[PDB]
Formats: structure tokens, C-alpha cells, sequence
RNA sequence: CAUCACCUCUAGCAUCACCAGUAUUAGAGGCACCGCCUGCUGGCUCCACGAGGGUUCAGCUGUCUCUUACUUUUAACCAGUGAAAUUGACCUGCCCGUGAAGAGGCGGGCAUAACACAGCAAGACGAGAAGACCCUAUGGAGCUUUAAUUUAUUAAUGCAAACAGAAACCUGCAUUAAAAAUUUCGGUUGGGGCGACCUCGGAGCAGAACCCAACCUCCGAGCAGUACAUGCUAAGACUUCACCAGUCAAAGCGAACACUCAAUUGAUCCAAUAACUUGACCAACGGAACAAGUUACCCUAGGGACAGCGCAAUCCUAUUCUAGAGUCCAUAUCAACAAUAGGGUUUACGACCUCGUUGGAUCAGGACAUCCCGAUGGUGCAGCCGCUAUUAAAGGUUCGUUUGUUCAACGAUUAAAGUCCUACGUGAUCUGAGUUCAGACCGGAGUAAUCCAGGUC
RNA sequence: CCUAUACCUUCUGCAUAAUGAAUUAACUAGAAAUAACUUUGCAAGGAGAGCCAAAGCUAAGACCCCCGAAACCAGACGAGCUACCUAAGAACAGCUAAAAGAGCACACCCGUCUAUGUAGCAAAAUAGUGGGAAGAUUUAUAGGUAGAGGCGACAAACCUACCGAGCCUGGUGAUAGCUGGUUGUCCAAGAUAGAAUCUUAGUUCAACUUUAAAUUUGCCCACAGAACCCUCUAAAUCCCCUUGUAAAUUUAACUGUUAGUCCAAAGAGGAACAGCUCUUUGGACACUAGGAAAAAACCUUGUAGAGAGAGUAAAAAAUUUAACACCCAUAGUAG
RNA sequence: GCUAAACCUAGCCCCAAACCCACUCCACCUUACUACCAGACAACCUUAGCCAAACCAUUUACCCAAAUAAAGUAUAGGCGAUAG
């Protein structure tokens, strides 16, 4: 009670994202306030052509399938084997509750679209070793599983209570057998470790740095960044983002790419952290990293989502009312 | 901020006491004294005599079950030559299973 | 707190009326255990009838 | 505050107020005339007026430099009459020390025939009463409200009842509203603001049986999964220092051939159900079936409180060190990192914000770490002035203007306008401000009552 | 001369400059049930209907205070003071002015400033200086409005010298986890783990303590024995036959106590040398005396009387610090 | 040796028993105790609260007509305190 943290979230962001994206913030800000549609990732583990064939009676469509075809047709690729339906331009039509199947796992996960992305943007590919950082409560996290292209996972997440929620998400999902093995490893450690732990470990490295969630922000109540208590940690926020990504960026071998993901607007928690990470390491370990052009990248999911073109590095979604996926900043930089 | 109490867990009967038949010995955390003759060990590692007679602490090679992957996988990284040693907790039986009576002349 | 369980009332099929209490998945079709039944002092099949509470 | 003037709101009417009245009226309110300006309500100007609050010319004067004289009352003595607060007992000294830390009574020294009378106000933490300061109470009361619990009451309606060729009144039962009624403000964190916290598990955490470090620092838990004999019974024990609760368990019947997991939880009453069984972020987690704020108008019962402790950190002073400034040159002077002594101050956790006695008048006592006067070294001391050091407390150390966590700045002088201590030294000698108050506004806070170390009277 | 820091009460500890007491006399404060115990009667029955009984039952004896709130309610009594109103009356010189809520200024009303006074003349006055003084004035008389209220030019003003809700009586010996008090003699045993709590000023349970009873072990303690870790590491503790000793457990009945303080030691509070706060072990103090100057906590010492006997215990600070070379030196050279 | 100090009745308390009083003259509801003129005025209606529940909000004993016993039993009750 008191003052609400929803709307010192939506006052803090008001005066800050106004500037940013001018004429597109009236736009942004009722896409915010609406709820985000949900995309419908099918378990591949799962009776995936049943359900495939289930949500199309359901108008639901494969944007992910589309998007493949469009390569070809615009002349690293991307992660293959996901499948991720949505529905058409200002359908506010919800997906039905998950259900187990005849294998006894959830026939598919509801899930913001736009966090596919990063997924998709970290290209997979098989035989590979992946390391995620802030895996919990798995949203990336099961994403990777379902490609079947990795053969050595790491998620950690710093919170013991956000790594429980996503053992139970996997459980429920995967298959105990690709669990049961060393296949998928499940700590809870700081992630700023993982650079003297395991360094040159992993050929593709997820770094989803905690961040003010607008979608969440302005809507829960419970353990808001914009609140009182948790003042001191959103100061120190855009340490911890510059520090994560560092530990993820030397974690992977030269030659191995690695995505830098938030889920902002905030262009000081963006762009200013990728860049930040990049003279950071040439500073005090002297590593070199190349980011890559997501122009392509964006061109091919334009349909499907609405992408803001006035990015130094990464490729930002912004919310939108026909298209609510996101908010969605991705950037893909490669170890040399 | 976790306020928490001891859990009074320990050894209850010392060497040489006499104990009966399911008489706590011990209550553990972890195997710090392992189950010896005629002991028993309940969910929570706790010892109990299985029979009645006095308790005895000495030291015995550990051998772990096969099924066991954590410890085997321990004894067979260790050099050649090279024994485990742990407490196992004992009870002596005092008294014998029974005696033959003369009940009938027929 | 999501309630992902839910508290179900298994009814023997044998008629004696004996009944138990499990638990298990919202998301999921009505169970049909084999379960022991004291007045028959055998297991008989049961089946889910009414739901008690949410986990 | 009221006040003409202005403005808002309500009311189309009579036989006890309004009113023996009728919208040019009456009532409930705001604001404070007028004049100007403005919106479709707001801002300035200005006549007089004021025991309002400041400022100022001139004069006036004992307000003062700087007090003095006289008269009257009082006073003191003689005669008559004759109270009150107060009072453990007193055969009632001073200086150091000690001490519930401020000694007439204790320790060590010093002083000391006994008694009135008149003065004095340093002490007897002097006396009376009032009040301030917080704190406490499952102590009160006033006020306010979107605190909880209510509509008995009143008003407006509905249906029933009743009349009935129709209608009302009354009554019963419902539904809104008004105005009231009863009751309460859970703890922890110097206070307030903002937040956090209250149960359970683990670690720093008591190194070795058990228990034990509150506050504090840090990370968790309020699940899930596999079973469906996770059946029924029954020796002996453990136990979170009580109880409640919790834990282990041989044998036996019946089957098969005491589940994982550190925490993963909630009593009684009551409610539902044929039985079985189930029900609370009762999280203030041994739980009240359901109750907030405020008081500077406050009340009652009590408790606490300048002075005192402080060999680590920090600051100051004097030495030590001898790097470095001073043309050269450690030491004429100055001085870094430091060290050793004396003194002051800060301090166990929200690695938040703020807030909790002192001048003056009079009279001074004392210290010297000396501002002036005196004596004596060194000088980058020619002489005059200066700088520095030793010695010296006999004596002296001004008058004004603004302003005042009551202190600085400024003006004119002086051989100098010393640093402190003394319960602000000193309020039973006096007085100003603050602590802050009963009234009142301005600014800010709050739905309001009201509040703010803020501004002012 | 020598020795001796009034009493009560409240706190860890009072000579305390914390509370109470001028003093005398009188008055003034522990009321009761179940159970248990003790002593009689009778006894598988007891009792003067009813009730209890697996030795009980009946009777007696023997245990549970005083004063004090602010309040709340009910019914009365009050507007001769005051607030406002009603009825019918009265008063206001002189002067300047004008048909004035005008000016000056008496009577009169009010009470601005200063001083006196402070148990006073006075539970609000006096002297001087002031505001109003033909008006929204002042004032005499009678009447009205009464406490869940009245009245109010709102000051939370006034309503008979304590009005944030009058006074009196009654409920009422209200209640108070709070303060204070608690009255003959003598002896005996007797102090510091905790938990829960609208709780930390309290209470309940446990621990401790007391009395009675029953029973047999209790304390001290020889080995043996009690975990690995994160690599290592303390004083010790538990258990414990002998032995030295005399207690311990259980049964019955209750009350009372609890933040103790300081000293030694080991620690704890963001990795804080002291200090503050908080644990642990031990001691002392809240019990005596002697000694450290006076002295609750240091040291010596505890079982109680009389003696004009004796032997002892602890028990009195050390320290005074700075002399010193004599003689000589040309040169391959400014390597 | 002053002030004083001492005293024993007055009467009262609790029971039993029995059901008590009020016109001498005059005055007395108007301003009571006031000799002496048109009134029309008339009575009846749950107690509450303190307190206990360690707050408080439902609730909380108060002779109702025979001592004893049934019996603090059946019942009632934030199924609490307590009531019966
Ligand atoms: C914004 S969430 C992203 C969740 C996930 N990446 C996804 O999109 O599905 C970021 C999470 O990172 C975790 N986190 C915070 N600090 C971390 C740290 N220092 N190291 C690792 N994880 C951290 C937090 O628990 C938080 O839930
Ligand atoms: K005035
Ligand atoms: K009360
Ligand atoms: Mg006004
Ligand atoms: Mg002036
Ligand atoms: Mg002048
Ligand atoms: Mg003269
Ligand atoms: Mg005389
Ligand atoms: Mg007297
Ligand atoms: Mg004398
Ligand atoms: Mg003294
Ligand atoms: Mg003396
Ligand atoms: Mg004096
Ligand atoms: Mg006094
Ligand atoms: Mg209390
Ligand atoms: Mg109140
Ligand atoms: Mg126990
Ligand atoms: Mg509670
Ligand atoms: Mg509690
Ligand atoms: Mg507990
Ligand atoms: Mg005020
Ligand atoms: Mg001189
Ligand atoms: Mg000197
Ligand atoms: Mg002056
Ligand atoms: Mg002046
Ligand atoms: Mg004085
Ligand atoms: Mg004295
Ligand atoms: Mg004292
Ligand atoms: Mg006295
Ligand atoms: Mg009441
Ligand atoms: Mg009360
Ligand atoms: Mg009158
Ligand atoms: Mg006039
Ligand atoms: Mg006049
Ligand atoms: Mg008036
Ligand atoms: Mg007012
Ligand atoms: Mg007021
Ligand atoms: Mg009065
Ligand atoms: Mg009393
Ligand atoms: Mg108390
Ligand atoms: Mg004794
Ligand atoms: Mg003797
Ligand atoms: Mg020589
Ligand atoms: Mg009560
Ligand atoms: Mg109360």
C-alpha cells in the first residue's frame, strides 16, 4: 500500500522513455499496460505434430516455420528445431491451459514470443556446450532443451527460489532421462563466478542479466525493483549488468558467440552494458569481441514483430498493440 | 534473519551402558556412528539396540554396498593398499534367546 | 502459490464404502488406483468422485 | 472572531419558533466595505482607523556614563496582640580524597571556650506548588474519519395489513440515507520520517556430550516428486530445556519377494458432510469471531532523566624521528609519513534521511598551556619593529552598531582588549532567548481531527 | 581517649543530597474451597435419610490483606455567577461639532503597560498610565433555555471561585499487572537454567527452594569409549568401576524467586586491541569478620555464647638517568 | 507543677417476638405553615453502566415466597469467562 510501486514504476519510466522513443511512448505505454499476448512453444519431447495440428485448429500459426522459409527469399542462420505459435495481428485470442500428454509431459509451454529471439538469435547448433546465466525460471531455459542441440547445459541462476520454480518447469516438461544425466546442470551461484570457474568452457553463452521488467514492473505488486527497499539494488543494477556479461563473455571460448539479453527499454541498461563490457574487457584482460549486425535478423521477424531501428548494437522489440510481444533487447557479440 | 534452536541429538548411551531392546543409542545429522551388531538405524540415522545387552564403540573397515555409486566411486580412487576406517556402535547381547523348561512327566 | 495440485476423495468400486484421500494434478484426467480396502482385506479398484480442496 | 458590501446554497408556504411573515422573503454558509482588474472565480490599489507588530527625526529626561541627597512607608528598638509553609534525629566546621559518581557526618590532615543581636544569600542537590522531558498501562477522555460493529431511532420508498368504487392514517417486515451509538489503537528498531521485522531451517556462533552469543551479518523455507499395504496393530526410547506438539521403532497380522527431501508448516471452538474427511499470508505464524488516526485542551497511576565513564579510532598540544621547505644550510623559523605522552570526542549496525540548554547584570574564585607589563637565550637580531624559546599569574585586560544553537561581523581605541575551569561559576540576587507549549495566522503535510527541530505575533 | 557512614521502603547496590516520618495518645491492614497432612471414632463398611467406599468414611484442627485514581451509568438538583434571550424600566456633565456605531472629556463600563502584592486588602486586588464613554452602549428587576444538554460576534468561551463536558446521590468497598503500607518472641532450611504470552512493571509451566513420606543408591570417579570435514590446532566436557563419603531418587502438599551486579577467563556484535551491549565457565556480593585509606563484587575467613587468654591468616611500592680523543696530512692529478 | 491524665454511664448493635404510627384549638399546594370567588393541568412506558472475560464487541450471579437433598446434575454459553 502507501504510495503504489506500479505507479512510481510507471512514473520512473514515463520521464525516462518519453525522450527515448519520443512519439512511440503513448503507443508503447497502453501496450504496456494491456497484457502481453502469449506465444505457444510446443514440446518438442512431447506429441509435438499432434499439438502442432491442434493449434492450428485453434488459428494459431508458426511464425517460427515462416521465418525459416525467409532466408531464401531476403538474398549463421539461427537455432533450428523450435516451433512457436502465435496468433494473427490483433488477435487478442488466449491460448487454452497446457496440458500433459500421452508421454506424460506438457504437450507446450506459453511464453512471450519475443523471448525466443535471443534463442533464436544465439544460432545452436548441435554437439554444442551451452552455458546460461539467469537460466531461472527457465524461459530460455527450456527453449535451448527443446532444440536437442546442446549436450552439456549450465543454468544458474544467483536465486535459490527462482532455480527450484525451474527444476519443476523441466520436470515437468523434459524428459527425466536427458535430466538424469550430466546433460543439464542446475546450480545457484553468482554468475560474476563463472569467469574464473569456467573460462573458454562454452562455444554459445546466454546472458540474461536481471534488469527492470517493464511487463512486470507495472503490474506486480510483489517484490518490485521501483520500491523503497529495493532502491539501493536498481542503483547498483547497472554494475551488476556490466559485471554479468563480463564473466559470461570469458566463459566462452574465442570463436563461440554469446547474447547479451534484457527485457527494457532502458537504453542506460541496453546499449550503455554492452558497450561497457566491451572496454571492460579490453581494459583489464585484454579480450576482444565483435558485434554482429542484426539487421538481417530483424528484417526476417519483421511480420511477426515490431522492432525499434535506432539501436548503437543489440536489436530492441518494442511492445505494440497489434503485436505485444516484448519488451525484447538482444545482442549477439563473438569472442575473437 | 533465522533464529533457530540444538537439536539435542547426540549420543544418548555411552560404552559400556546397558540398554534394551529399542533403546535409542544415538541421533545423527549424518552417519557419524554407523550401525554395528545388533543395531539398527532408523529414517533419521538414529541408532536403536536391536537386542539387550551393553554398547560397545570400536573401529571396523568400511566396506559400502555396491548399489552405492557416491561411496564406491570413492574407494576406488583411493592408492593401492589403502583402508577405510569408521565407528560402528555394537551391542553384546546379555541374555540367551531362551532355556528348556521341564514342564510334564508323560 | 499456484495451486498445481488438487486434494481428490478416491470411493472403492467394491460397494463397502471405504474411501482415502490423495492427491494429485489439477491437470490431469480422474484417477483409478489399486488400493487396499480394510473391509474386503484385498485391493480393489477405486475411482476419482469428488474434488476436496486445491493444493 | 464579528462587521456593512459581495457571494453560494435551500425553501412556493400559515394558526406556539421561522411568522401572525411569503423569494425585494426566510434559513444555512463563505468572504470581509468601497474602487479597479479578472473568470464564465482570482489579483492589486486606497480613505480614515489601531492600548496590533517594526522603524525614525526632533525634543525630553537619573535609562545610562555614575550615581547622590532628602521625605514617606518599611525597617530596628520599647509596649500590647500574635500566625504560616517547614521540621527523621542532630552535640549542625574547613581543605584534599573517597563514594548510587555533587560529603557538616566516611578516610587523611587542619581549625576549634561559650553564647546572642543585626546583615548577607555560596551551600544544606533549600521549601511550596505548577510545569517541562520522554517512557510505561492490554489506565481514561475529547475530537476526526473511506477504524470495526450496528439501525434500535428518524426520514424517504417498497410489499403486506387495512379501508375500499378511491385515497390516507396507523401497524408489521424489508431497502437506502441522515444523524448518532458502543469499542479499540499488538509488538521490535534513541525519537520522527521512510522502510524493515515477528514462524521454521542452516551458517559466522560457544573449537571436543548436550545446551547456550539476544541485538546483529548473510542465505533460505510457506514446495514438489515418486508411491497407492504412503495398510492395520504393538515392546522399548528420543524430544528443541515446561506444556502443546514433534521423532524413531523390534516383534505380530496382512501383504510384497515406517518414500525422497535441512525447513516445506497452524491448536481449540466453529462450519460442511451419510460416513470418511476437509476448511485460516489465524504470516502479529501458542492463533482475541469482528475495532484506525489524533490531542500543543488533555487527564490519572507510575517510572526515568546539568553531573558522570571512555590505554581502539579520531582530533588537539608538547616531545621523538631528520625526509623535505627556508638562495647554501635538518633544528632563525616551518614541517610529511609516523612514533611516545597529556587532553577532548566518537563508537555494534536500516553500510537510509533528520532531530535530541544558554547569553546579560552584579560579584567574582582559580588554573597558566602568558594577550599586556617584567627578566633572559636564539635569530636569516645593524638600529626601531618583529619571530621563537625559557621564566613570571603581583597587576590589568575598553566602549559601541547590527545580529544572534545568544554568536559573529563592523566602527573607534588601547601597553592588551588572553585561553579556559568553576552545576550557563553565580536566577531563595535580577533578567533575555530556547527547551514549548493554552490564542493566532503564513508555508508545507493530512480525507479530517491535527501536525511540522520550519516563519512570525 | 578509643570504636562506630540514622530508620523504613523501593532498586544489582542507599551514609546517600531517592521515597516517607515534627512529636505524643488512640485507631488502622490475611476473610475461604477441592486435595493432602495431623489427631480421635467406627470399619468392608462410614455417616443423625440424600453421600462416598478396591480401607475407607465421619468429625475437628490447620492456607488465601489495607489505602488511593482519572473514569462510566442512572436519577435528581442548579442560568441570584456567567453565555444568550424575553418582558417592562433607568442612565449618559461640559466642549467642539453635527441630525455622525463623530472628537475631546466626567459619571460609568472595560482592563493596555508598568510597579506593588504573591497565606496579599483581595482563591485576581492596589497605584499610576490607558480603551470606550448617544451606542453592536452601560445597567437594576422578573422570566426562559440544563449536562447524550444549554448558550456561544468559535476563545474548545461560559453554564455558582478544578467544565475537552457542571454538581449531588446511587450503582460503589467501581477497577487499577501501578504507588504506598502490612502490627509479639525465638530457632531452623533457603539466590540467578529456560519456554510461551496483545508478552518483557505481569502471569503460567519448568528449574531452584521448603515440608512430610517412601525407597536405595547418590556424589567423588581407573581404564575403556564418544567424526569425519575446510588442511591443522585450546582449557576441557560427557561417560565412569574403585575409593572417599552421605546422600540421592521417588511419593504427597504448596508457596516464593528470576534483566541480578562486579571480578577472573574464553568469546560474540559488517574481520571494532579500549569502552558499551550480549553469551559461557568460575568466584564473590544481595550472610559474618579482618585487611587493601574511605570501600557490596579484590584478598584473608565463614556456624554463631562468655573471657581483662593464646597461636595465626591476608596485610607497609619501587625508582635519580648523558664529560671526553690526542696528534697530523706534502703528493702521479682537475683519474 | 503546669498543661493534662484517668472514670461509666448515656445509648447503641444483632436476634427473638409481634404486622406499626399519625383529629386539643388555629394555620398549612398562593411566596407552604397565608380566614373568605367560574376551575377544567392530571398518574402508568424494558433500567443502564461499572465490573469479569486479564482488551472488547455476544455474554457476566443479584431473595420471589419450604430448610435439606437431587446438584453444581440435566442444560445454557465469543460451548470462553461463566450461568444453571
Ligand atoms: C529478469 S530475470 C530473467 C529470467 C530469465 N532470464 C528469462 O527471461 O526467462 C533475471 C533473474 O536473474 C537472477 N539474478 C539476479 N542477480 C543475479 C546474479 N548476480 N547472478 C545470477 N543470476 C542473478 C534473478 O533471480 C532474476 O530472477
Ligand atoms: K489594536
Ligand atoms: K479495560
Ligand atoms: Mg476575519
Ligand atoms: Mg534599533
Ligand atoms: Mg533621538
Ligand atoms: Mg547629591
Ligand atoms: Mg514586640
Ligand atoms: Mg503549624
Ligand atoms: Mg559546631
Ligand atoms: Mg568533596
Ligand atoms: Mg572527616
Ligand atoms: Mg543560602
Ligand atoms: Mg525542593
Ligand atoms: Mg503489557
Ligand atoms: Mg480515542
Ligand atoms: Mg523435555
Ligand atoms: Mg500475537
Ligand atoms: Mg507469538
Ligand atoms: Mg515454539
Ligand atoms: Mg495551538
Ligand atoms: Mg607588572
Ligand atoms: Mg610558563
Ligand atoms: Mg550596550
Ligand atoms: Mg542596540
Ligand atoms: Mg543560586
Ligand atoms: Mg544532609
Ligand atoms: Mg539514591
Ligand atoms: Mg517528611
Ligand atoms: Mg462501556
Ligand atoms: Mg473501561
Ligand atoms: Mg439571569
Ligand atoms: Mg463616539
Ligand atoms: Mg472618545
Ligand atoms: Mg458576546
Ligand atoms: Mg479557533
Ligand atoms: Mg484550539
Ligand atoms: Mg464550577
Ligand atoms: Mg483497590
Ligand atoms: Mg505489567
Ligand atoms: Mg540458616
Ligand atoms: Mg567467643
Ligand atoms: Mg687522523
Ligand atoms: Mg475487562
Ligand atoms: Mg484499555
Amino acid at each position: 500500500p502507501k504510495f503504489p510501486a506500479v505507479r512510481l514504476a510507471l512514473q520512473n519510466f514515463d520521464m525516462t522513455y518519453s525522450v527515448q522513443f519520443g512519439d512511440l511512448w503513448p503507443s508503447i505505454r497502453v501496450s504496456l499496460l494491456s497484457e502481453q499476448k502469449y506465444g505457444a512453444l510446443v514440446n518438442n519431447f512431447a506429441a509435438w505434430d499432434h499439438v502442432s495440428a491442434k493449434l492450428e485448429q485453434l488459428s494459431a500459426k508458426d511464425f517460427v516455420n515462416e521465418a525459416i522459409s525467409h532466408w531464401e527469399l531476403q538474398s549463421w542462420a539461427c537455432s533450428p528445431n523450435l516451433r512457436c505459435f502465435t496468433f494473427d495481428r490483433g488477435d487478442i485470442s488466449r491460448f487454452p491451459p497446457a496440458r500433459p500428454g500421452s508421454l506424460g509431459v506438457m504437450e507446450y509451454y506459453l511464453m512471450d514470443a519475443a523471448s525466443l529471439l535471443p534463442v533464436l538469435a544465439l544460432g545452436l547448433q548441435p554437439g554444442d556446450i551451452v552455458l546460461d546465466l539467469c537460466a531461472a525460471p527457465g524461459g530460455k531455459t527450456l527453449a535451448l532443451l527443446q532444440t536437442g542441440c546442446c549436450r552439456n547445459l549450465a543454468a544458474n541462476d544467483l536465486s535459490p527460489s527462482r532455480i527450484a520454480r525451474l527444476q519443476k518447469i523441466l520436470h515437468s516438461y523434459v524428459p527425466e532421462e536427458i535430466r538424469d544425466g550430466n546433460q543439464v546442470r542446475v546450480t545457484s551461484w553468482d554468475g560474476r563466478k563463472w569467469g574464473e570457474l569456467e573460462g573458454d568452457t562454452y562455444d554459445r553463452v546466454l546472458v540474461d542479466v536481471p534488469c527492470t521488467t517493464d511487463r512486470h514492473s507495472l503490474h506486480e505488486e510483489e517484490n518490485n525493483i521501483f520500491k523503497r527497499s529495493r532502491k539501493k539494488e536498481r542503483q547498483i543494477l547497472p554494475v551488476l549488468q556490466v559485471q554479468l556479461l563480463a564473466a559470461g563473455l570469458l566463459a566462452t571460448k574465442p570463436g563461440g558467440h554469446v547474447v547479451y539479453s534484457t527485457c527494457s527499454l532502458s537504453h542506460l541498461q541496453n546499449e550503455y552494458v554492452v558497450q561497457g563490457a566491451i572496454e571492460l574487457l579490453a581494459n583489464q584482460y585484454s579480450i576482444q569481441v565483435q558485434v554482429e549486425d542484426l539487421t538481417h535478423f530483424r528484417r526476417v521477424f519483421m511480420d511477426t514483430f515490431c522492432f525499434f531501428s535506432s539501436c548503437q548494437v543489440g536489436e530492441l522489440v518494442i511492445p505494440n498493440l497489434m503485436a505485444n510481444f516484448g519488451p525484447m533487447y538482444f545482442c549477439k557479440m563473438r569472442r575473437l | 534473519g533465522g533464529k533457530s534452536s540444538g537439536r539435542r541429538q547426540g549420543i544418548k548411551k555411552m560404552e559400556g551402558h546397558y540398554v534394551h531392546a529399542g533403546n535409542i543409542i544415538a541421533t545423527q545429522r549424518h552417519f557419524r556412528w554407523h550401525p554395528g551388531a545388533h543395531v539398527g538405524v532408523g529414517k533419521n540415522k538414529c541408532l536403536y539396540a536391536l537386542e539387550e545387552g551393553i554398547v560397545r564403540y570400536t573401529k571396523e573397515v568400511y566396506v559400502p554396498h555396491p548399489r552405492n555409486t557416491e561411496a564406491v566411486d570413492l574407494i576406488t580412487r583411493l592408492p593401492k593398499g589403502a583402508v577405510l576406517y569408521k565407528t560402528f556402535v555394537h551391542v553384546v547381547p546379555a541374555k540367551p534367546e531362551g532355556t528348556f523348561k521341564l514342564v510334564a512327566m508323560l | 502459490s499456484k495451486s498445481k495440485n488438487i486434494l481428490v476423495r478416491m470411493v472403492s468400486e467394491a460397494g463397502t464404502g471405504f474411501c482415502f484421500n490423495t492427491k494429485r494434478n489439477r491437470l490431469r484426467e480422474k484417477l483409478t488406483l489399486l488400493h487396499y480396502d480394510p473391509v474386503v482385506k484385498q485391493r480393489v479398484l477405486f475411482v476419482e468422485k469428488k474434488k476436496i480442496r486445491s493444493l
